Parts: C-alpha cells; structure tokens; sequence
C-alpha cells in the first residue's frame, strides 16, 4: 500500500514484478465483501468526487467499464414468483439498499423507501449477491422468446476461393455442429455470393440442396418461403452434407466482382421474422450494387495525421436489423484495402463484432489460419443471449452522457443488443448532475434483459457501490490507472471519427498533463500519487499502438480493427494488447505455483517493454492476450534448443513454428506449464509462435518495445521529459 | 386465413406456448393476453370473437385455453379442428405437467409442433361475441 | 378428267386452287367473285422422292432468280436455259457440263415439278428444346406431366440442346448438370425482362442448354424431382401463376443465346395467368374466367393488356425464328384467347385438354416427336417462304401459320389479304401436314414457283421448290374454261379461311351471303324470277351446302363455347389441309346396322335411326351414338350371348373404324361412346340438320334469280 508520492524520473522502474491488481475501494468492511467483482464491472475513480468542480479539477474522465455477460463459475439464479424492483426507478432490490422498517427498504439510487412484499429478508439472495439472474415474467417480452437462428453468409469470388478460408469454416461448422448453443428449436441457414446472391434450399425430399440464385441486385427478395432456415436436429444430416459439398463449388469461378450489400439485404429479409445471428465472411472490397464502396491508397510512415466511413448505407442496414434483433458479426479475411472503416458500421450498430484476418491464406498464412480456426472455435461454442436490452442506473445526481461499445443506444438510454456475447465490453462516461452533499455511497447497476439459447427469458444483474470524497487528495487516492486508461482510449477512438487523429493523440497527451499538473498544483522533478505511477507509461502504450500510433507503416483497415477492438473489448484484453506482459523463459524454475495439485507453475517476473531488458543469450515469452510470441536470442544455450525447442542450433529453428513441441525433458514440463497457465486465464485460446527469430522478419515482438525510442516516436524517458516541460510550464 | 397462435392456462393467464411470423402483432397479442386473463371457470369452452377484419376462435380443455386469430373470412370450420388438433397433442404430451410449471413459455419447445400443424390448415390444396365486448 | 387433275396435282405439288383456270383479261380478273387462291402445304410427304444434293441453280438475271425448272425452255446444244418467268437466257453452271437429252437434270422432268435440295456448306445448328413448366397443378397432374416430359427427352437426338424452366410464383432457370448441388436462377414474376438484362442477369452450347447426350440422366432426374409450386394457396384464391414472365423470359434466353436457329420452346400450363404481365384473371375464385358474353359486356379488364403481353412475345420469337407451342391442360380455361398468337405467328402447336393425366394428352404428346423411316422428327424450323409469279400474276397475302418478312418487289399487290405486302413470309416451325393460303391475284400458262428453305430435323438446311402452271382462259370461251376449272371444296376452305381471319381481327355472315349468292348469280343457271328454275353445275352444286354448315359453325358462331376452345378450334382450322379443313366444317358420318355394311349418311336428323349406330368424326371429336333400339339390345346384353355374334360385330364395327383414324391425327381427337337419352348425344344432335338446309336453300335461289 502507500500514500507516497513517486517521481517518475528516478524511479524508471515503476512496473511491478507481479500482475496489477484492481483497487479496493475504501468502504466499510462488511460493504466491500458483497461488491461486485471487478472483472465485470469497475469505475475510473473508485472514491467518487462528491461535486462536479471536484471532478473537473483532477481532470481525470469518470466514467464505468463492464464486462455484464461474462462467462462465471457460479451464478446465483433467483426464480422469484415476484421481481423486487424500487416503485419509483425500477433498479433492483441489491446488497447496498437499506432495511429499517425491515418490512421496508430505502433505495439505494433514488432514495425512496419501499415495501417489503409479503413474499430476516436481509438474508435473501437477491441482498447478498452483488451479481445475480432473475427469471423474467411475462411482462417483460415482447412476444415468445425467439428460437436460436443462425444464419451464414459467404463471400465465394475469385478472391476469396483462393484464400482457402471456405474450407475451415465449414470444416469448422461440422465438428461444432452440435456445440452451437440452443434446444431443439435451433434453426441454421447459408447464402454465399459474388455477383449474384445464393440461397440453399434444404429438403429430406430431395437427393441434394438446391442452390436458388438471386441475380436482380437492385431488388432482393425470398426465392422460398420454406426450407432455407431450417431446424438444424431435424436436417442434420442435410447440413452436414452441405458443409461437405459448398468449398467445392466455386473452385474454378471467375467473379471478381462482390455485391456485399445487395447479399446483406436479402441475409436481413431472411432473417428479419425471428432475429437472430449473422455471420458474414468478406474478403474484399465491396464494388457492385448499394453498399459499394470506393478503393483507397494506402498511406505510410511519412504521411501526417491527415478513418471515417464514407457512405452510412451499412449504418443504415445495421440500424434495420437490430429492430428486428438480428447481429451482424464480420469476419474480414482480406489481402488488401477493404474499407473496414464503413463495412466495420454493420457490426458497431447491431451489437455483433469484427474479426479481421489480414492477408488470409490457407497455404502463405499458417498463422491467420490457426488464428481462424481457434476463433470460429470460440465463437460457435460459447454462450449466446437473444433480443436483449441493457440499462445501466446510477444514484441520483451522478449522469450517464457517453456511451462506448457495440449496440444502438434508443430513448431514455435503451441499450439494444440484438445479440449478447460473453466476450463484449462496454464503457459508460459520466458526469456529477447534482452535487452529492447528501449521500456517503454511490450505486451502480446494470440489468441485462434477453433470451437464452434455450428460450427462457432472464435478466442477469450486477450492482457496484462506490464511496464518495470530498478532497482531491481522495480522488487521486482512489484512481485506478487501467480503467482510466480504457476509458480514455475509448474517448479517443471517438475524438479520432469527430475531430481527427491528431486531435485524439493530443487529448491523450493533454489527460497526463492536466492531470499531474492538477496534482503538482495542490502538493523540481516529475511527481505523481502511487496510484497513477504508471498513468504516462500506459498513455504513451496508446500512442504507439495500431489505433494511434503516427510514423509506422500501419494500413488503413489495421487502424480501424485496432480502434474496433478498444471499442468492443473488455478492459483486462484491451491491457494486454496495449502493455503486452514480457518473461524471460530460458531459465524457468520453482518460485511458481507449484501448488495446483500435481502441476508446479513457474512464475516468473514480468519485465518491461524495453529491448534493454532482452538479452541475446535467452528466449523471451511476450504475452499479447490474442497471441503468445516466444522470442529467441542469437545467442541462446544449447540446453534450450534441445531440451525445449527440440533443435540442435538457432540455425535450424523452423521457420513459421506454430507452437512448440511436447518433449520428455524438464525443461519442457516447465515451459509448457507456464503457458498452459496462461492460456487457462482466458477462454480464447491464444496461438504461439517462436517464429519470432532475430531475423524472421516477423520481429514485430519489437513494436510492442514501447518504452524504446524510434524514428516518428519518443521513448519512455523523453515522453517524461516532456510531460514535465508541461506541467512546470 | 393467416395465423398467430397462443395455448395459456387459464386461471392465471400463463403463456405455455405460442407461434408466430411476420415477414401488426403488437395490437392483437395484446388482445389475446387480455382475453386469457379475462378468461375464467365460468367462461364459455368454446368460442369465437369477431375483431373487425380479424376473428379470434379458441377453446378450453383441462384449464388450459388454445386460441388462434386470422381473417375473418379463414373458414371457422377450420380453426376448430386446427385446435383440437393441438389440444390433444398438448394434452398427450404435457397435460399432465400444466398445473406445476410457474415460467412463462415453459414449454416453447411445442413450437415445432404448433407450425408442423399450422401449414396443414393454412393451404387449400360454440359462441359469436364482438371481442371489443369481453374485453 | 377435271377430278382427276385436282387429286394428281395436290398428291404431286400439295396445292389446291379455288380456279385452275385464270381470267386472261381485265374485265374478268376483277370480277373474280371468288379470288384465285391456293391451299399451299409445302411440305406435302409422297412417293419417296429422290433428294438433290445439287446447287439447285438460279436464274442469272438479279431479280428474277427464279429455280430452273420443268417450265423452262432448254437448249441440250447451246448448253443454254431461257427462265420462264423473266426470259432471261442462261449458261448452264459447270457441274451440268456434261449433261445431254438421253440424261437431263431432275428438276426439268414434269415428274419433278417440286423436288427438295440439300444444301450441305457450313456446319449444321443442333436442334434446341426449352420446357417452360408450370407447377400450380395437382399431383396427379404434375406426376402425370414429369413423366410425359421425361419419356420426350428418350426420343431426342444426341446433338440437340435443352433446357428447363419452371414456374409457380417464381420463374426458375435451371442450370443443367452444375453437379453435387443442382442450381437455377429465380426472378420475380411479377416484373418482365429484355433479353439485354436477361443476358447480363445470368452471365456450341450454355449452361442453361445443354446436348441431350451429355446432359439427358441429369434432366430426367430433375424432371423426376419436380414438385409443386411450394408457395401455399390460402382459401378462396387461384394459386399465383406467373405464365407471362415465364414465358418472356423463355424468349428472351434464346434470344440471346442461339438467335436465329431452329428452337422449341413447350410450354405446359395447367391454369389461367393470374399474376400479370400476361394476367387473364385475379387471385380470387369468387370471380369466374372470362366468357364471350363477358367480354361483349365489356366485362373482362385483363383481356386486352394480356393479349398485348402475348402478341409481343409473338413477334419477338417469331422475328427470331423461334417456335412456341402451349400445352394447356385444366378443368377450367387456360387463356388460350390471350395467348394464341405465340403458337398461330410461329407455326407451334396448342394442345387442350382437361388433365395432363390422361391418355388424350399423353398420346398426343409421343405424337409430337413421330418420326420417319429415317428416325428422324417430322418438323422443319426456320422456314423461309418466297413466291414467284409471272409478270401478269401478283400476291395480295396469305393466311396461315406465318409472319412476313415485308420484303417488296412487283409481285406484291396493294389490296393486301392476311399477312400481305411481301412476296416472302417466315414460318419458325412447320410439318408435312402444314397448310398456308395464298391468295392471288391478275394485274397460256400463268406460272407461280413457291420456294421454302428450312431447316431439317437432322440438321440440314434444304429447299423445296414447287413450280407450277395453269392455263390462260381462252379469250372465245372465258367464263365457260373459267367456270369447269373450279375447285369447290378448296374455294370454300380458301373463303373460309378469310371470314375466319377476319372475324379472329374484327358482319362476317353478310359478306358469306353476298358471295355465295353473286357466285349463283354468275354460274348458276336460272330464269330471272322463278327460283324453282334454279340450278347448279357437279362442278358447284356442293358449295351452297359447304357455306351452309361454315356459317353455323362453331368458328363463326361463338358463343356456346368458351373463348378458349374458340381460338383452338381456329387455330386448327388454320393450319389445315383440305381433307381434314373439309371434315372440320362438314363432319362426315357413318351408319352401321345388320342391312348392309357401314355406309357415309347425310349430317341430318333423318338419318339418326333407331335401329343403327352412328359414327361421327368431327375432326375434333369421334362420336359413336346408338339408336335407342340397339340401345336397348345392348342394355340387354345380347351382345354376350354366342347366339348373337353378329351383334358383336356390330357394336363393334364402329369402334374398328374409329382406332384408325383416332391415331394418325395429329390432335388425338376426344373419343366418346354415347346413345339416344345420353347427355353426349347432344354434340350429334347440334352437328346435324337461317335454319335448316332446306329452309336455307330457299332463300339462296329466291335471291340467286332475282336481282344482281
Ligand atoms: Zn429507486
Ligand atoms: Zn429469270
């Protein structure tokens, strides 16, 4: 712990050895233990500023970050006849309420005091759990819940037959065939397309499918009225033959044309009487009928920031199908330019996601390939929630302004998820509406309102309560650092589509400045509270990664996916890709988790991101969340190209190596330990490859040396420099 | 002659199960929830509402109400023997369980069966009432 | 014998003239009270005729042209030919170096007069076959349907082309042998294409047309497979049929794809278009299919823009050379009225019926594909018709399965008749049987060369050339050469065709009486004033009784018949040679008893006896009525006891017969058994009999000696 003050330029080694751990915020003992969990839900300043003047001083954003439909070890499921609600603001009977009367309960966010219905209540579940799911009654649907419908969508032109991508998605589709979430009412459809729009009509009548093309792009309709979504237990068999005959189909097709407009339409009109699940496969730019877009040139390091869409037609479909609770899901598997920027607005409206795959090929990408395949692995088997909506309520006085993620906000603040996946965060900006003179606690509530894949309609709640100071001293106390960087960097992807890069890198420079700058106004070197020792060294991360990085050789749909990722992902991810964790891996030993029954676990200590910490005599093990590159020096010892790399000298280390091998050495054991460990933290299994050599030319381990100078970027050490310039000016 | 189909018990106007497609709803399932919570021991176990260009048609077997809605021209003929048809096969196969379940649609699952039966009636090849008034 | 003449030359040149004698002047030529006409089938199977796999040479004065023929002055020693139609002198080609008096060329042996060549220089065209299916039909019929389809695809050489369409609410084209999937191109029917978009919307032989050899196991297959509309019909309504854009659309692939070339696009209906372009009637059954009262009422609102829909598709495929049959099988009306002009401008065919499941349509659909002791299909495509006349003769039109090339030249007359001003017409599709008239007219020996160049069912391109000629009238014997040259039966069908023609394009009767009356007048024989005095010639005494049963007809007088089996009864009678025009009009009838054998009775109620048993053809029906009595014999059952088995011949005698016949036509003819009391008695009843012929022939000669 610690109330000291740091100056960032003697310390130079600010980054603790052990992982970061979320701030525990200063409550009674007996509050604190019922909060909810950090992973799902925390806030950029844990002690509140009890006035607006307060918050603008510190000049820190407030705002919240959730993770609501995470996958959980235990959940408490409450079928209660009859749902507690406040009768004045609807939030939920929590932990935080208060009993007096104790036939009677005052509302922790609107202060009204309610009756306990005839139905120790402080003892109940619903008072005990900080995150819980309610069975919902009939009041709260719109009409039966939804049957689960997924429907594919396939980009077969020219180019995209000669990815190969068509092959392990549907080899993909019929391993999980049976894993896709839902009961017996599951139905599942597929349209492909190039210039024309083809629908697959599945019948137990007939000896095989029948591909019913659309050809009139510039009105789309339904060829069928039966048999094109179809229940998958009742037509396995004829799914499964299909998956088996469609990357056979298009091998020899000339199309080079691609009307992905005209095939969203039609995949909408399909899907638009039930809602459901759409998964479009693109891999290359849009250039025939509504929806085409314009080819672009690519910049490099030497243009300035001089990232918008440049039509709003898929804003305008994504806007149609989530009234009709259908999400858009896009896999991008693109060679070259594809304009993400506007085809990315199809996913960010109906609450679906982007999967982008650069330079796809079945045979010149073996990486893009397992990356694929582990994915679409997530992606088909996880847990998925129907026709859902999401409020989040705070206290009164406290105001929701801004909000950061995947859905289509409606009137009075109506999260419209058309599609919820446990995989998605969110981000919420707010603002002291009414001084909090009053209260001491704060509340936060998110309800998540939407249909399982067996049909039942739940709502599954999280409550956080915060503390509120009066002192700025209280404010910088209680900051925690990553949130407030999530947040910022959300803020920034904003800035970048409003203003211009440039004006979002500035605002990303000018939060550290004002901020310290406040703090050294109400206290010769650089000083900062314990708390934000390690706010310059994230910011300066954003700055160099793929979003906001300046004289780099990024392309275009690289920085829009980047900017996709910060918007949908959940905080502990967006860390790892911004401030990749580093480990030297030659030399692993007992200090571990040896404690995990029959497995020892090395733990070794997480190094910062300078190439002064490399060395050519080891191996280093760089943990980016959605990877795990595994540098090896020059100079490295024999023992570890025999014992865990399975060579006998650096010179015949494979080329692309896609993971490592499972040798009968304990050196091995070790290794292999360690990164089971981490890929156990997580539910996408995140790909290794070693093919980071010192001259694979795949040495973009390098890029994420963010503490290191280079051409068109500062370092560390002189972004410090810098920012004290600033603060003393 | 088009369809939207509800089966609820009657006594508290629990949903069981139910089927519909569009590609409005809003207006006549709010008259159909109303019907079923007007719906009691002392009503008629077979009946047929007239609601302008629509007619509703349902009636009740072991408490539980099997109604249906379509253009009053659909032959009313018709729709009595389509909700027999359900009824007996409802009855078969969760009759029994009706009176202990407390989830609204627990049994959605029906819905395959409600639209296998659906299109058999939907292709050509007792008491009257103006709904406005029970309601 | 003048018999004798007009049988030799319809057997040797299929042509029959209403005159065989021509007015050799002016005063005559325009007083012609019926005109010079033929009855031209250039087709016409005979005595195995030696084919010429010549050059079948031309004359060489540009204009002319004309065939070398019987007709024209040879000299064996200057190794010239003079033509006989412009006099211009010719030198005999090369290949006739060698030709001498003891061995001349066929086409000058008067045995010859219309011979057929073969033109064989550029690779042949396969044939091509399109099958617009309908699917708005009942499983028996559509069962009943695939299998007809797929035993048609048995009898098609290995060369020729096919392709499928079906449609319902949706037009599907079937992109045949796709494999593992089985792929086609759905379009709206509620909006018509080009041809242009047509062809862009979907990208020798295509995709969509494919040779039978390479292609046949997969179509049968998929017609196998073939199943209902699956678009549900809700109570009350006509499944939505979209027959025009499916046919339009048909059109507009071989439009695109082999223009110019033989093609036959089937299509197979089995209800009315209710979903427009080309709609006949609404979705609703409330409301019935139009009748002639309806639309004399003005009572039928999608009669005229579906008859434009159709007629366009007429002209469209007809101008590319392509042939369009309809084969319309349902309990109530099709829209044949409205869509008539696609197989009467091309020479296809209109089959109707009441089901596709029977053996009516079934047998007459395997006859569509008869072929000859050659194994090849009795059907021309791409026919080119030109006529060439002597500078004396011009041609106001004709009348027949044909569109007209509107090529001008002298021979075009400017009182045009039918499809006139033009000297060549074009006829998509035709057979041995088919029969255009050609009417003529005088602005010895007067001479006309019909030439038809076709494309033949193997492949190649022939031409068969008919030259013939018939004197002048001498100028001290006009009327009397004029008037012994007449051809009754051919002058009634040629008259005939013209009153039709002009009542199917809108009184008809008013112009029949004044003709048959002026033709009294001008060869009948009479004192003025007393019509007991009046007379006609063998040569004409026929012709009144002929003009009596056309006017009553049910191709003049249509009410009592559905607009639809109006326009198929004329479509037929359109096409017709003599033999079977003549039955159509005046049925022939038969009387079978033990007195004697069967024996041809007068078409009048006095011959229906009780005692005798009937045989009625119609060409269009085959009845067999039983007289009461042998009514009873036969409800009695004496036809099983061995004591009577002469009353098995009997009742037998007639369905002999009617086998025969019930056969080698064309249209298999719908066979009923019925007897006095029966309801189908009725059809005998109103074939038979102003008002009667006694009555009508009373008028005739009252007005026949009085004044002109
Ligand atoms: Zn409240
Ligand atoms: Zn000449």
């Amino acid at each position: 712990e610690g109330l000291r003050v740091v100056n960032l330029l003697q310390e130079r080694n600010m980054l603790p050895s052990t992982p970061l751990k979320p701030p525990v915020p200063n409550l009674h003992e007996d509050i604190q233990k019922l909060n909810c969990n950090p992973e799902l839900f925390r806030c950029t300043l844990t002690s509140i500023p009890q006035t607006q003047a307060l918050l603008n001083k510190a000049k820190l954003p407030l705002g919240l970050l959730l993770h609501p439909f995470k996958d959980l070890v235990q959940l408490p499921v409450v079928t209660s006849s009859t749902i507690v609600r406040c009768r004045s603001c609807r939030t939920y009977i929590n932990p935080f309420v208060s009993f007096l009367d104790q036939r009677r309960w005052k509302c922790n966010l609107c202060y009204r005091v309610n009756d306990v219905p005839e139905e120790e209540p402080h003892r109940r579940p619903e008072v005990q759990n900080a995150t819980i799911e309610f069975m919902a009654p009939s009041e709260y649907m719109l009409r039966p819940p939804q049957p689960p419908v997924y429907l594919f969508v396939f980009d077969v032109s020219h180019n995209a037959v000669e990815t190969g991508y068509l092959n392990s998605v549907c080899q993909s589709l019929l391993d999980n065939l049976d894993l896709l979430p839902g009961n017996t009412r599951t139905k599942i459809g597929f349209i492909t397309f190039d210039s024309t729009i083809h629908f697959y009509g599945l019948q137990e009548s007939l000896s095989q499918p029948q591909m019913l093309i659309v050809s009139d792009i510039e009105d789309v309709f339904i060829p069928m009225p039966e048999n094109l979504l179809v229940n998958l237990n009742e037509s396995k068999e004829l799914v499964q033959d299909l998956l088996k005959t469609l990357p056979q189909m298009f091998t020899k097709t000339l199309e080079t044309q691609s009307a992905l407009g005209p095939a969203l339409q039609a995949a909408f009109k399909l899907m638009s009487p039930t809602g459901g699940r759409m998964s479009v496969f693109q891999t290359q730019l849009p250039t025939l009928g509504v929806g085409a877009l314009k080819p672009r040139e690519e910049p490099n390091h030497r243009s300035s920031a001089k990232m918008t869409p440049s039509t709003d037609f898929y804003k305008k479909l994504a806007l149609d199908c989530s009234g009709q609770q259908v999400a858009v899901d896009l896999f991008l598997l693109s060679g070259q330019y594809s304009d993400l920027a506007s085809l990315g607005c199809i996913s960010r409206y109906s609450a679906g996601s982007v999967y982008y795959y650069p330079s796809y090929h079945h045979q010149h990408n073996p990486v893009q390939v397992q990356k694929l395949q582990k994915e679409l692995q997530r992606y088909l088997t996880r847990k998925i929630g129907f026709e859902a909506v999401m409020r989040i309520r705070c206290t009164k006085g406290l105001s929701i302004h801004t909000f950061h993620g995947n859905f289509f906000v409606r009137s009075t603040d109506l999260l419209s998820l058309p599609n919820v996946n446990p995989d998605a965060g969110y981000a919420v900006q707010m603002s002291v509406e009414e001084s909090l003179t009053d209260t001491q606690l704060v509340s936060f509530q998110s309800a998540l309102l939407y249909t399982s894949s067996k049909g039942e309609r739940r709502i599954r709640v999280h409550t956080l309560c915060l503390p509120v100071v009066s002192t700025l001293n209280d404010v910088f106390l209680g900051a925690d650092v990553q949130a407030i960087s999530g947040l910022l960097a959300n803020m920034a992807v904003d800035r970048s589509m409003t203003a211009s890069l440039s004006d979002a890198r500035d605002a990303l420079v000018n939060a550290v400045i004002d901020s310290l700058s406040a703090y050294r106004s109400s206290v010769p070197g650089l000083m900062v509270p314990f708390s934000l020792r390690l706010f310059p060294l994230f910011v300066l991360a954003l700055l160099k990664q793929k979003s906001f990085q300046t004289g780099t050789n990024a392309r275009l749909d690289e920085r829009i996916f980047a900017m996709c990722q910060v918007k949908n992902q959940p905080l502990v991810y967006l860390m790892l890709t911004t401030h990749p964790s580093l480990y030297r891996v030659d030399n692993l030993s007992d200090e571990g988790a040896l404690n995990i029954s029959d497995r020892t676990i090395p733990q070794p200590p997480i190094l910062q991101l300078s190439v002064e910490k490399l060395s050519r005599d080891g191996a280093f093990l760089m943990d980016a969340g959605s990877v795990l590159m595994l540098w090896v020096g020059k100079n490295c010892t024999q023992n570890f190209l025999s014992q865990v790399l399975g060579v006998q000298n650096y010179a015949s280390i494979p080329q692309p190596m896609t993971d490592l091998p499972e040798l009968d050495t304990p050196e091995s054991a070790r290794i292999i330990a360690f990164i089971s460990w981490l890929r156990e933290q997580r539910p996408f299994f995140p790909i290794l490859y070693v093919i980071r050599d010192e001259s694979p030319m795949k040495a973009n381990f390098l890029q994420n040396m963010i503490e290191d100078r280079t051409e068109s970027a500062l370092s560390y050490y002189e972004f410090l420099l810098h920012i004290q310039q600033q603060v003393n000016k | 002659m088009v369809l939207l189909t509800m089966i609820a018990r009657v006594a508290d106007g629990l949903p069981l199960a139910a089927s519909m497609q569009e590609d409005d709803l809003q207006q006549y399932q709010s008259q159909a929830k109303q019907l079923f919570r007007k719906l009691n021991e002392q009503s008629p176990t077979r009946c047929t509402l007239e609601a302008g260009a629509m007619t509703f048609h349902y009636i009740i077997e072991q408490g539980v109400c099997y109604l249906v809605l379509c253009e009053a021209a659909f032959p009313k003929k018709l729709a009595f023997a389509y909700l027999e048809d359900l009824h007996s096969e409802f009855d078969e196969q969760h009759g029994k369980k009706v009176p202990t379940v407390s989830r609204p649609y627990s049994f959605i699952e029906f819905d395959t069966f409600i639209q296998k039966t659906k299109k058999l009636y939907i292709d050509s090849r007792i008491m009257v009432a103006n709904i406005e008034e029970v309601l | 014998t003048y018999l004798e003449f007009i049988q030799q030359n319809e057997e040797r040149d299929g042509v029959r003239f209403s005159w065989n004698v021509w007015p050799s002047s002016r005063l005559e030529a325009t007083r012609m009270v019926v005109p010079v006409a033929a009855l031209f089938t250039p087709l016409k199977e005979r005595p195995d005729l030696p084919p010429i796999q010549y050059e079948p040479v031309l004359c060489s004065r540009t204009t002319c042209r004309a065939v070398l023929n019987p007709l024209c002055q040879v000299d064996y020693r200057a190794k010239l030919w003079a033509c006989n139609f412009c006099y211009q002198r010719n030198q005999f080609p090369p290949s006739y170096a060698g030709i001498s008096e003891l061995n001349q060329p066929a086409e000058l042996l008067p045995q010859f007069s219309s011979i057929e060549y073969v033109v064989l220089r550029g690779p042949q065209m396969p044939l091509i076959f399109l099958y617009v299916v309908d699917t708005c039909m009942e499983d028996e019929d559509l069962q009943a349907l695939k299998e007809s389809m797929q035993m048609s695809l048995s009898l098609l050489p290995p060369t020729a082309l096919v392709g499928l369409i079906t449609f319902g609410r949706m037009v599907q084209v079937h992109e045949l042998g796709c494999e593992g999937i089985s792929k086609s191109y759905v379009f709206r029917g509620t909006k018509d294409l080009s041809a242009k978009q047509l062809q862009e919307m979907l990208g020798p032989s295509n995709r969509f047309l494919q040779p039978v050899q390479k292609i046949d196991m997969n179509l049968t297959d998929l017609l196998g497979e073939l199943q209902r509309d699956p678009w549900p019909v809700p109570q009350g309504k006509r499944p939505l049929r979209s027959s025009g854009v499916a046919l339009s659309i048909a059109v507009g692939l071989l439009e695109c794809t082999f223009p110019n070339t033989g093609a036959r696009i089937m299509m197979f209906i089995g209800g009315p278009a209710t979903q427009g372009p080309g709609m006949v009637v609404g979705d609703e059954l409330k409301t019935p299919i139009r009748s002639w009262h309806d639309i004399d009422k003005d009572n039928a609102k999608y009669v005229k823009k579906g008859t434009k829909h159709f007629e366009a598709l007429a002209n469209r495929a007809a101008t590319t050379g392509h042939v369009i049959d309809i084969y319309a099988c349902a309990l109530d009306q099709t829209g044949l009225l409205e869509m008539k002009c696609c197989p009467n401008l091309t020479g296809g065919y209109m089959v109707m019926g009441d089901s596709f499941n029977t053996s009516l349509f079934k047998q007459t659909f395997q006859r569509v594909f008869t072929k000859d002791m050659h194994g090849q299909f009795k059907m021309g495509f791409g026919g080119t018709l030109e006529i060439k006349t002597s500078r004396e003769i011009k041609i106001s039109g004709a009348i027949g399965p044909c569109v007209s090339l509107n090529s001008k030249g002298p021979c075009v007359s400017e009182n045009e008749i039918g499809t006139g001003g033009t000297c060549q017409w074009k006829i998509c599709g035709l057979s041995p049987t088919t029969t255009l008239a050609i009417y003529f007219e005088v602005v010895g020996r007067g001479a006309i060369q019909f030439v038809t160049q076709y494309q033949h069912s193997s492949g190649q391109r022939r031409i068969r050339v008919t030259t013939i000629a018939r004197n002048w009238a001498d100028a001290q014997t006009q009327i009397q050469n004029i008037a012994a040259s007449f051809d009754q039966e051919a002058a009634a069908i040629l008259m005939a065709r013209l009153a039709i023609y002009r009542a199917e394009t809108e009184d008809v009767l008013r112009w029949l009486d004044r003709q048959l009356i002026r033709l009294c007048q001008k060869f009948g024989e009479y004192h003025k004033d007393d019509p007991s005095s009046f007379r006609f010639s063998e040569t004409f005494s026929l012709y009144p009784q002929f003009m009596f049963h056309l006017r009553r007809s049910s191709f003049l007088q249509v009410f009592n018949n559905s607009p639809d089996e109006s326009s198929y009864y004329r479509h037929h009678f359109m096409r017709q040679d003599l033999t079977q025009s003549l039955i159509m009009i005046q049925p022939i009838l038969y009387a079978y008893s033990f007195s004697g054998p069967p024996e041809p009775v007068l078409l009048d109620s006095s011959s229906i006896l009780a005692d005798r048993i009937l045989l009625m053809d119609t060409f269009f029906q085959i009845l067999i009525y039983h007289g009461e009595t042998i009514a009873q014999w036969r409800k009695s059952g004496y036809q099983d006891m061995p004591e009577y088995e002469n009353f098995r011949h009997l009742l037998q005698a007639p369905v002999d017969d009617a086998q025969e016949i019930l056969h080698s036509r064309f249209p298999m003819p719908r066979y009923i058994d019925t007897e006095h009391g029966g309801s189908q008695a009725r059809f005998l009843l109103s074939k038979v009999n102003d008002v009667s012929l006694q009555v009508f022939m009373d008028h005739l000669k009252k007005l026949a000696v009085s004044s002109a």
